[PDB]
């Protein structure tokens, strides 16, 4: 099968900008913009951030931005601070009416 | 456009056989009903000008089918990928044929209606239409700064008037369409193990047409209402330089692969008439 | 600038919009020929020629 | 605005038969334009998704491919509930599982609709154990 | 008359006494490019009869049972020589291709069989997901591949084949296997004659192109009445096959490429 | 001097009109063509051509390869028929789904003559004659020799050429035909039977097999278009 991929973490100094990629196979992120982004926290149930690559609902700050296509997505962060760091994870839709997420990503502190 | 006559011929006697032939040449004899029976003078009138290409395609058919909604806060704005493979009353007829070349034409149809008129009533509605070429941002709100079209083209149609009606010329970029590609977009190369080369058969250009955008103009009325577009298509000046046999199961995603229907044909006896 | 032909008592065309796009159809064309089978037409002598450039 | 609930045993023994139940407050479940989904979360395997049900002028399904015939959800319209059925329960169930909601997207079309890529409403999570 | 012909270059030599007419597709000769239909720039190169000449490929049995065979082009020549070399070097390339199939048997032998020539012969996959067919497995060289009677989804989720299916009275496209005789073909029967000759131009939307990526002709083969035999044990007879293209020529020359295969 | 007055009927869609419309992309640049094979102006060009018949159609072949092949054998003689077929190509199962029926399907109007051909695969040694026979409609369905040896009649002899023709001419009492199996524009009936029987020596196998091809010819004409039935619309 198939399976996202994603670095197994990644840390900074508030005022910096991040970036984190999610990559797979051609099935599940080659065919279109089917891309979603979701964070938890400690204790707290996953919350969504971006929808359909560069969609930002209601309550999202325009520092969490980041879009590409192809065999890759990328997400961007500016102005970084503490309360930033959290869990995230990708995921993606195919033509098999079937949902995919990566194998995640660990930030936390104390 | 005339037809041949039929001329007279009688009774034969001879060993000149024309009635014998092979056809592992792969050539068709032009018999005629003459050659073999005795035939009255007889003159023709028919034609053959319902069987032009050009009058074979000259009819409108539907495509798409779009709904979008008007409320103050539920989707206030949709879009669509431009292709003809989403239906098969025009995809079955294309497909008789290997490359193409033609222009096309365009026309809209707009329908509304209520879901409660308890909260009151509402003013009429205007609708907006914008074509995005490959490349171009992606609008983000109903209310994003992309609406502007300073140079993508974009089309107003008020409720109530008559549809509206475009037309455009050939746009690609080969010498003719292609409807189907034997082959790969990448090549996969040695010291690459899953994610590079990877594509999948029968791939297209990494943009074919781009998409369109629609919303509504006026403000939120207190009450929701809803509303749906519909597109339909029209080519002329037409060309096809290869034939090839019809489709007979049902469709299955756009390429050919199929998983049902495989029994259309039922039973009979041998000699029954 | 109008062009007439026979509704087959004429009838009369004009164009309006200088892009050929914008334009209507017609139906002046009747040519076909089926014959796709063989064709022998190959050899022709190119070094017997009696000119240089 | 609307608010889901969760309900049902949290805890199971091998072979038995596992049920729950999810509640909708402030939504309709035959909603027109909506979509509810049961997925579950374990340390050991991240976040993975199990089935799904809808209302679009009929009562429609559908599964994932590896525990298609484990698994079966059914509707209660009085209740504005929605019910899971988990049968052939084993130790690798014990795992946080919650229900929730989706949205469409925004380029319709493929076999006639909108395409609903995920999920904005998330339950608090009810945990299930299998033990002994 | 039309009953004997004689083609053969380059150091071999073969004997033929029983071949029918020559077929030619659309009536149509190849010939080299024209300079008011060019596209690139720079100066091409023409090896001539250093490529044009006939190969011979791997040998088949004919069985009762057999159910078809089908090849691609020009991917079945990638390893013959020079031809092979410069397919590789260049990044484009054009050419035109001719065939001849051949087969003998005694006079008490009865049989018939079919030969189809397609352009852009495409293919069903064997799985749920659309188009997931991969390229090791659709390339596969000289030794072609057979249809099968009956269609059949896998199960390895975790390793899937990634394979074809093609079904031989669908052609392996889902339409009627009756109606292909719409393309250029050809028919031998046992008791008329013993070989079949073809000629192919070059097809396509372009003057040019990648010769890696695209297949332009395609080949089927299919049996329409079962070799019989007064044996009543088992009986068997070879198919040979040969190809030959002709004005061959290339641009954009760089270094090597090496493509991956399993 | 027509500023606010009235006017006529208007402002409806039709989708078989013809008029000019403005253009969204002008002073745009457009690649030219080339010649390519093949090129195809009328729909008749692929009408004049054979294509094979699923005669058999029985249980246990349809759906398989094997409905396209007969079965002859080298008994004694006899009058009884070996197969029928009704001239239906619009409704007839056994022609429907050819080429010609296919494309007969999208229209409603037909007429003209089609020729009809067989072919033969067994071995060398094999020799025989058959008979092929074709009788206008009005009275009962031929099923010997005898009764059909009256109407159009063809008699085919096995050598060293294994294909021959036949030629259904056009007799009607209308200018064009329904192509939706109704009594009052029927078309005929066609059947095959034995002439003489079949002669094999020893050491040859005992059973041959044969093939039939459809065409049409060159006064084939087609008047009106029409929508097909094979996959249809929904609400
Ligand atoms: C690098 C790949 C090159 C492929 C060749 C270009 C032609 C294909 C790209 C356009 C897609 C065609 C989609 C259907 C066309 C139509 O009928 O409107």
């Amino acid at each position: 099968q198939s399976a996202l991929t994603q670095p197994a973490s990644v840390s900074g100094s508030p005022g910096q900008s991040i970036t984190i990629s999610c990559t797979g196979s051609s099935s599940d992120i080659s065919d279109y913009n089917y891309v979603a982004w979701y964070q938890q926290h400690p204790g707290k149930a996953p919350k969504l951030i971006i929808s359909d690559v560069s969609i930002r609902p209601s309550g999202v700050s325009a520092r969490f931005s980041g879009s590409k296509s192809g065999n890759t997505a990328s997400l961007t962060i500016s102005g970084l601070q503490v309360e930033d760091e959290a869990d995230y994870y990708c995921s993606s839709y195919t033509s098999d009416i079937n949902i995919l997420f990566g194998g995640g990503t660990k930030l936390t502190v104390l | 456009n005339n037809l041949p006559d039929t001329q007279s011929s009688g009774p034969a006697h001879s060993k000149e056989t024309p009635a014998l032939t092979a056809v592992e040449t792969g050539a068709t004899n032009p018999l005629v009903p003459s050659d073999t029976v005795q035939t009255r003078h007889v003159i023709q009138k028919r034609t053959r000008s319902e069987s032009t290409v050009e009058s074979f395609f000259a009819r409108g058919a539907c495509v798409a089918i779009i709904e979008v909604d008007n409320d103050a806060p539920s989707k206030l704005f949709s879009v669509w990928k431009i292709t003809y493979k989403d239906t098969v009353q025009l995809r079955r007829k294309l497909e008789f044929f290997t490359y193409s070349r033609f222009d096309m034409e365009f026309t809209f149809v707009v329908t509304s209606n209520y879901t409660d008129a308890n909260n009151g009533h509402a003013l009429n509605q205007v609708y907006q239409i914008m074509y995005i070429p490959p490349g171009a941002p992606i609008p983000g709100k109903w209310n994003d700064y992309t609406w502007q079209t300073s140079s993508n083209p974009s089309v107003f149609y008020t409720y109530g008037a008559p549809p509206a009606r475009i037309s455009v010329p050939y746009v690609g970029i080969a010498n003719a369409y292609s409807h189907f590609y034997d082959g790969f977009a990448k090549v996969p190369l040695a010291g690459q193990a899953s994610t590079e080369g990877d594509s999948l058969y029968g791939a297209a250009s990494l943009n074919d047409f781009g998409s369109l955008a629609v919303r509504v103009v006026n403000d939120h009325n207190p009450t929701k209402l809803t509303s749906k577009i519909r597109v339909y298509m029209k080519p002329k000046h037409v060309r096809v330089w290869c034939p090839r046999p019809p489709r007979a199961v049902p469709y299955y995603g756009p390429g050919v692969d199929y998983k049902d229907g495989l029994a259309p044909l039922p039973g009979k006896g041998l000699t029954t008439y | 600038g109008a062009q007439v032909s026979s509704q087959k008592i004429n009838y009369t065309t004009i164009n309006y919009y200088r892009d050929s796009a914008s334009n209507a159809a017609s139906k002046q064309d009747f040519a076909q020929d089926p014959s796709k089978f063989t064709e022998p037409i190959k050899d022709v002598l190119i070094k017997t020629a009696p000119t240089l450039n | 605005q609307v608010q889901l609930q969760q309900s049902g045993p949290g805890l199971v023994k091998p072979s038995e038969t596992l049920s729950l139940t999810c509640a909708i407050s402030g939504d309709s479940v035959s909603s027109k334009s909506a979509a509810w989904n049961w997925i579950r979360q374990s340390p050991s395997r991240g976040l993975e998704w199990l089935g799904r049900t809808y209302y679009r002028s009929k009562w429609s399904h559908n599964y994932a491919v590896s525990v298609r015939s484990r698994v079966t959800i059914n509707p209660d319209t009085s209740k504005n509930q929605f019910s899971l059925h988990l049968n052939s329960v084993t130790p690798e169930d014990t795992a946080v599982y919650y229900c929730t909601r989706a949205s469409p997207s925004a380029y319709t079309h493929g076999w006639y609709g909108s395409y609903y890529y995920g999920m904005d409403v998330w339950g608090q999570g009810t945990t299930v154990t299998v033990s002994s | 008359s039309v009953r004997v012909m004689q083609l053969t270059l380059g150091n071999s030599t073969i004997t033929t006494q029983e071949a029918a007419n020559s077929v030619v597709a659309y009536g149509r000769w190849p010939e080299y490019i024209k300079d008011s239909e060019a596209n690139p720039v720079d100066q091409p190169t023409e090896p001539d009869v250093a490529a044009c000449r006939f190969y011979t490929l791997d040998t088949v049995t004919w069985r009762k049972e057999s159910r078809g065979w089908w090849w691609k082009l020009p991917d079945a020549l990638k390893d013959m020589g020079l031809f092979g070399q410069n397919m590789f070097y260049h990044y484009l390339g054009r050419a035109g291709y001719t065939v001849h199939v051949q087969c003998n048997a005694s006079k008490f032998h009865q049989g018939a069989l079919g030969v189809f020539a397609v352009p852009e012969m495409c293919l069903a996959g064997d799985s749920t997901t659309h188009m997931f067919t991969k390229y090791e497995n659709a390339n596969p060289g000289e030794k072609g591949g057979e249809f099968k009677g009956s269609f059949t989804l896998d199960t390895n989720a975790t390793n899937p084949a990634r394979n074809f299916c093609p079904v031989d009275y669908l052609f392996g496209s889902g339409v009627l296997a009756g109606n292909a005789f719409v393309y250029p073909h050809q028919i031998i029967n046992l008791r008329t004659n013993n070989c079949a000759t073809l000629v192919l131009p070059y097809v396509n939307s372009l003057s040019i192109d990648s010769m890696t990526k695209h297949n332009n002709w395609g080949i089927a083969i299919l049996p329409l009445a079962p070799l019989d035999f007064a044996t009543e044990s088992s009986t068997e007879i070879p198919i040979t096959l040969t190809i030959a293209p002709m004005c061959c020529e290339f641009n954009g020359l760089r270094n090597i490429t090496v493509p991956r295969t399993q | 001097g027509l500023p606010v007055l009235n006017t006529p009927g208007s402002n409806q869609y039709l989708t078989a009109d013809n008029y000019q419309s403005p253009c969204a992309i002008p002073e745009f640049d457009v690649t030219p063509p080339i010649d390519i094979p093949g090129e195809v102006r009328n729909m008749m060009e692929l009408a004049e051509i054979d294509t094979m018949i699923p005669l058999n159609l029985t249980n246990q072949r349809k759906n398989t390869m094997d409905m396209y092949r007969v079965e002859l054998n080298d008994a004694a003689h006899s009058d009884t028929p070996i197969l029928c077929l009704s001239l239906s190509p619009a409704s007839d199962p056994r022609l429907a789904h050819t080429m010609l029926g296919e494309i007969l399907n999208y229209y409603t109007h037909w007429a003209g003559s089609l020729k009809f051909t067989f072919l033969f695969c067994g071995s060398m040694m094999a020799t025989g004659k058959l008979l092929v026979s074709y009788a206008p409609p009005g009275a009962e369905a031929p099923k010997s020799r005898k009764e059909a040896m009256l109407g159009t009649h063809v008699i085919w002899d096995i050598g060293l050429q294994s294909s021959c023709t036949m030629v259904v001419p056009w007799i009607s009492n209308t200018t064009y035909r329904q192509t939706i199996n109704d009594s009052f524009t029927e078309g005929g009936y066609i059947s095959m039977f034995y002439q003489t029987r079949v002669v094999v020596p020893l050491s040859t196998p005992r059973k041959m097999d044969i093939l039939g091809f459809v065409s049409a010819c060159n006064d084939f004409s087609v008047r009106l278009l029409r929508d097909t039935t094979h996959i249809s619309q929904e609400a």
